[PDB]
């Protein structure tokens, strides 16, 4: 019944900084609040205990506190090894309930994406279905909006997207959307175009082809 | 000190009941709440349930009491049955050690976790279809889409892990049609298209399924 | 001449852990053994004096306290207990020579949004003396920054609620509990 809003939903950083992040408690909690760190494949282990406790084999630059209703995850001198999701868990109240999470990411320069398209396959259409894969490489910025254009028929509702982490050398993401489509409509058009709207392209790049060429 | 070993089957068809079960060695098991969270696939956590030496039970109101939390105090374990599970149920469940009885403040040790993955879809090796550098550039990029698999993961190098360099494999997808969709990308020279050949290594070990698969600019 | 012991059990209102409810009997006749083989009550255990009414119809001033707790708390109404109740709310001497009875009130005093009536001393900056009652609603400083009367980040507001939803599990439902003390003057 409580909701927990954890602000923000992401934030980047470098090492050396300070950083804060807040859980917002919908009742009072008083003193049961909870902060776990979560990386990909590892075990969740805990933080913060009651608000503002450090748990034993947490280093010192690890701070906690509360009010009741606002709480703050501190950071002071950030290292490599605090970039991953936080989450913050009341128990004041049954059902105990949850954050949305924190996602703390390296901080680096903005990187216009490389974008490349690539029709699908003569012997995937022999099966049947067509798949069109549109692919963001080396960027930065997370936002990103890729847009599907069939004969400039703005596409949605059929395609799908993923992501990669943050690489362990330059700290991009790149992204893979895939349209998928069945033989039938995808011989109906012509022109397949991938737009792609990013912060650091001054205007929207689109790479396109035309089927059978 | 203190560890958590759980275990239980994680393959399931909808419908059927998840079982798991979790072994304290340590800590004393009287003195804590025992409980179970969740995790969806990129959903954040979720608290399912969790029971006391004296077998209290405290359930979370979204299980439609689909939730049973067992204890057994002669082998300080604790189980879990999920029952009506649908792929919605799709998450990692880990156990840990609960609120102690004094101050009330846990979640101290969690158990290794277990991923459980609720599907009506059967076994099924990936098809490898090719994704061409097109006739244009510096740097080009090629690589591989690994479609129609269940269940995950899958593994995939280039030129048998002779290269890795501006490789990029995408995690897995979860399509409309219960079968999982993944796709290998790798940056390289446009000046090595004619030259250096390109081959995608994929590998599913729950079919026993390899595909190797050259890739190559399509001729006009 | 019968004592007053419908007005504490039964009453219809009981008293928050942190301000407990003391009732002072005398011109005291009670069957102590009624109560002792009563089903109604889940926790009775008698510390010291043990269940026997043959003792001079009634003590010098037999002390009645009442209050709510939850289930997981019943333990530490008892001598030599460690936890939240017995540090900061309702302390029992070593030396205690009397009775705890305790039952289930979830029918009473759990609300299905949640009864927030009942609540609990959750900061003190020392542990509590026996029988000592703290009212105070002076704001904790957690942290090292004071608080100065006002809420605030590790500036807490001592007292917290009880949730006490009728789905909660028994550990999290509310139990009224009953203290009996026997002091010896006169006797009655
Ligand atoms: C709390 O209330 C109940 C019900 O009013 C009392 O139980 C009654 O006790 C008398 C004997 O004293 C019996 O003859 C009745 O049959 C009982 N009623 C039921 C339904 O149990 C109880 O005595 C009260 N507590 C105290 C201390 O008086």
């Amino acid at each position: 019944a409580i909701r927990m809003t954890q602000s923000p939903s992401a934030m980047s950083a470098s090492v050396g900084d300070r950083v804060t992040v807040t859980c917002r408690a919908s009742q009072g909690i008083g003193n049961y609040l909870a902060w776990f760190q979560l990386k990909p494949g590892k075990v969740p282990k805990r933080l913060i205990y009651a608000a503002s406790s450090l748990q034993s084999g947490v280093p010192a630059r690890f701070s906690g506190g509360g009010s009741g209703t606002e709480f703050t995850l501190t950071i002071s001198s950030l290292q490599p090894e605090d970039f991953a999701t936080y989450y913050c868990l009341q128990h004041g109240f049954l059902p105990w309930t949850f954050g949305q999470g924190t996602k703390l990411e390296i901080k680096r320069t903005v990187a216009a994406p490389s974008v490349f398209i690539f029709p699908p396959s003569d012997e995937q259409l022999k099966s049947g279905t067509a798949s069109v894969v549109c692919l963001l490489n080396n960027f930065y910025p997370r936002e990103a909006k890729v847009q599907w254009k069939v004969d400039n028929a703005l596409q949605s509702g059929n395609s799908q997207e993923s992501v990669t982490e943050q690489d362990s050398k330059d700290s991009t993401y790149s992204l893979s959307s895939t349209l998928t489509l069945s033989k039938a409509d995808y011989e109906k058009h012509k022109v397949y175009a991938c737009e792609v709207t990013h912060q650091g392209l001054s205007s929207p790049v689109t790479k396109s082809f035309n089927r059978g060429e | 000190e203190v560890q958590l070993q759980q275990w239980g089957a994680g393959l399931l068809k909808p419908s059927e009941t998840l079982s798991l079960t979790c072994a304290v060695y340590g800590g004393s098991f009287s003195g804590y709440y025992w409980s179970w969270i969740r995790q969806p696939p990129g959903k954040g956590l979720e608290w399912i349930g969790e029971i006391n030496h004296s077998g209290s039970t405290n359930y979370n109101p979204s299980l439609k009491s689909r939730v049973t939390i067992s204890v057994d105090t002669s082998k300080n374990q604790f189980s879990l049955k999920l029952s009506s599970v649908t792929a919605a149920d799709t998450a990692v469940y880990y156990c840990a050690r609960g609120w102690d009885l004094d101050y009330y403040y846990g979640m101290d040790v969690w158990g290794q976790g277990t991923t459980v993955t609720v599907s009506s879809a059967s076994t099924k090796g990936p098809s490898v279809f090719p994704l061409a550098p097109s006739s244009k550039s510096g740097t080009a990029a090629l690589g591989c889409l690994v479609k129609d698999y269940f269940p995950e993961p899958v593994t995939v190098s280039w030129n048998s892990g002779a290269l890795t360099s501006g490789v990029h494999t995408f995690p897995a997808v979860l399509q409309s049609s219960g079968l999982y969709s993944l796709s290998s990308v790798v940056t390289v020279p446009s000046s090595s298209l004619g030259t250096q050949t390109y081959i995608c290594n994929v590998n599913h070990k729950p079919s026993n399924t390899k595909v190797d698969k050259r890739v190559e600019p399509k001729s006009c | 001449n019968l004592c007053p012991f419908g007005e504490v059990f039964n009453a219809t209102r009981f008293a928050s852990v942190y301000a407990w409810n003391r009732k002072r009997i005398s011109n005291c006749v009670a069957d102590y053994s009624v109560l002792y083989n009563s089903a109604s009550f889940s926790t009775f255990k008698c510390y010291g004096v043990s269940p026997t009414k043959l003792n001079d119809l009634c003590f010098t001033n037999v002390y009645a306290d009442s209050f709510v707790i939850r289930g997981d708390e019943v333990r530490q109404i008892a001598p030599g207990q460690t936890g939240k109740i017995a540090d900061y709310n309702y302390k029992l001497p070593d030396d205690f020579t009397g009775c705890v009875i305790a039952w289930n009130s979830n029918n009473l005093d759990s609300k299905v949004g949640g009864n927030y009536n009942y609540l609990y001393r959750l900061f003190r900056k020392s542990n509590l003396k026996p029988f000592e009652r703290d009212i105070s609603t002076e704001i904790y400083q957690a942290g090292s920054t004071p608080c100065n009367g006002v809420e605030g980040f590790n500036c807490y507001f001592p007292l917290q609620s009880y949730g006490f939803q009728p789905t909660n599990g028994v550990g999290y439902q509310p139990y009224r509990v009953v203290v009996l003390s026997f002091e010896l003057a006169t006797v009655c």
